C-alpha cells in the first residue's frame, strides 16, 4: 500500500543510500 | 561483475526491500567512505547529501544508545557522547562554510539546515544570520582562517574514534562483530 | 568495494535468509557458473545440483509467467533448450563422477535425483557401464567429449537464456539492464 | 526456522553466494 510500490519506482534506504553512495563515487571519479 | 550487479540491482531495486529496515553496518560503512575515514577533503558538500549522512549518523546514534541496555563502559558511553556532540556540530559547521562559500547564497536552504542540525548547539548561529547576509568578499577569509582553527583533519580523527568507539561498544556488550 | 558490506547483509542477516530469491540472481548463477560471455565449470555435486535447482526455477517461473502473436514459438524453443542443457549437464556430470576413481557411487546412482530424468536409456547405458574398469570410462567419456564438445551445450543454454530474458522482458514486467 | 534462533547463516543467497565462491576461487586456484 505504498504508492511508490504502486508506481514502480525505487523508494528504499537502500536506494538512498546507494545513490548518495554513487554521488560520492563520481565526485571522485571526475 | 554480473554477480555483484544482481545484489545491487537488488538492493535499490527490488520490491521486498524497499519497504525493509535497513542495518547499522551499512550506515557505519556509509560514514566511513562518505568522510574517509583512514590513518584531504574529498567529502562531497551537498544538503541532500550531508542531511542524509547525518541522517545515518543519527540513526547510529540511536541504536547505539537502544543497544546499551568490572567493566564500565559507561566511560565509552560518555566518550561516544562527547565524540559524536562534536563529529556532528563540525560536520555542520562545514556544510554551513560550503553553503557560504557560493555566491549567491541560497539561505532558505541554509537556514533549514541549521534547523534540522544545529539545535543540539547554542545560539552563535544567530552570528550565521548577520554572516549570512554581508557581502560575499569580506566573509569568504572570514570563514577561510577557520581550517587551521579547525581543520577538517580533527574533525575526521573525531568520527573516525566515534565509529571505532561504537562499534566497540556494540562488538563488547551487544552481539556483533564486523569481519567478514 | 565496501560493496561487501551489501554482500554481508545478504548472505548474512536475519531477515533475508527467508526471503524470496529472484529469477535474476539465478539467472546471473547460471551465466556465471557456466562462464556464458572450455571448461572452468566447477564439476562438484553439491554445487552442480544447486546450479541444476536454479535452472530448474527458471524454467517453472518461465512457464508460469507464460501464462498477432505467437509465443508458442519462444516456448517450445526454450522447451527443447532446457530438457538438452539440463540432459547435457546431467550427462557431463555423471561423466565427472565416472572420470574419479575410485567411485562414490550412491550418490552417483542417486545423482540422477531430479536430475536423472526418466527416460531410462541414457542412465541404464550410463550406469551398467557404473562398474566395468577404470579404462573403460574414462575413453568412454573421452570418446564422447568429442562427441558433443562442452562449446555446443555452452551454446545451448545462452540461447536458453537469452531467449528466456526476452520473453521475461516482453510480456511481463522484466528489465534486465542496470 | 531453528537456525534463526541458532545465529546461522540459512539463505537462498547465502547458498549463491558461497556457491559464488567455490567457483571463484576454483578459478583462482
Ligand atoms: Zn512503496
Ligand atoms: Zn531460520
Amino acid at each position: 500500500a505504498c504508492e511508490m510500490c504502486r508506481l514502480g519506482l525505487p523508494h528504499g534506504s537502500f536506494f538512498e543510500l546507494l545513490r548518495d553512495w554513487k554521488k560520492i563515487e563520481e565526485f571522485r571519479n571526475k | 561483475s554480473s554477480i555483484v550487479n544482481a545484489c545491487l540491482r537488488y538492493l535499490g531495486y527490488s520490491k521486498s526491500m524497499c519497504h525493509e529496515k535497513m542495518p547499522i553496518f551499512m550506515d557505519i560503512a556509509f560514514i566511513e567512505y562518505c568522510f574517509n575515514l583512514s590513518l584531504s577533503q574529498q567529502i562531497l558538500w551537498e544538503y541532500s547529501l550531508i542531511s542524509n549522512a547525518l541522517e545515518r549518523l543519527e540513526n547510529i546514534e540511536l541504536e547505539r544508545q537502544n543497544c546499551m541496555r568490572l567493566l564500565n563502559k559507561e566511560t565509552l558511553n560518555n566518550e561516544a557522547l562527547k565524540l559524536y556532540s562534536c563529529a556532528k556540530a563540525g560536520i555542520c559547521r562545514w556544510m554551513a562554510f560550503h553553503f557560504l562559500e557560493q555566491e549567491p547564497i541560497d539561505h532558505i536552504n541554509f537556514t533549514k539546515f541549521l534547523q534540522d542540525w544545529g539545535s543540539h548547539n547554542e545560539k552563535e548561529m544567530e552570528a550565521l544570520q548577520r554572516l549570512s547576509k554581508h557581502k560575499i568578499r569580506k566573509r569568504l577569509i572570514y570563514v577561510s582562517q577557520h581550517k587551521k582553527k579547525m581543520p577538517w583533519s580533527k574533525f575526521n580523527s573525531v568520527l573516525s574514534r566515534y565509529i571505532q568507539c561504537t562499534k566497540l561498544q556494540l562488538e563488547v556488550f551487544c552481539d556483533y562483530d564486523f569481519k567478514q
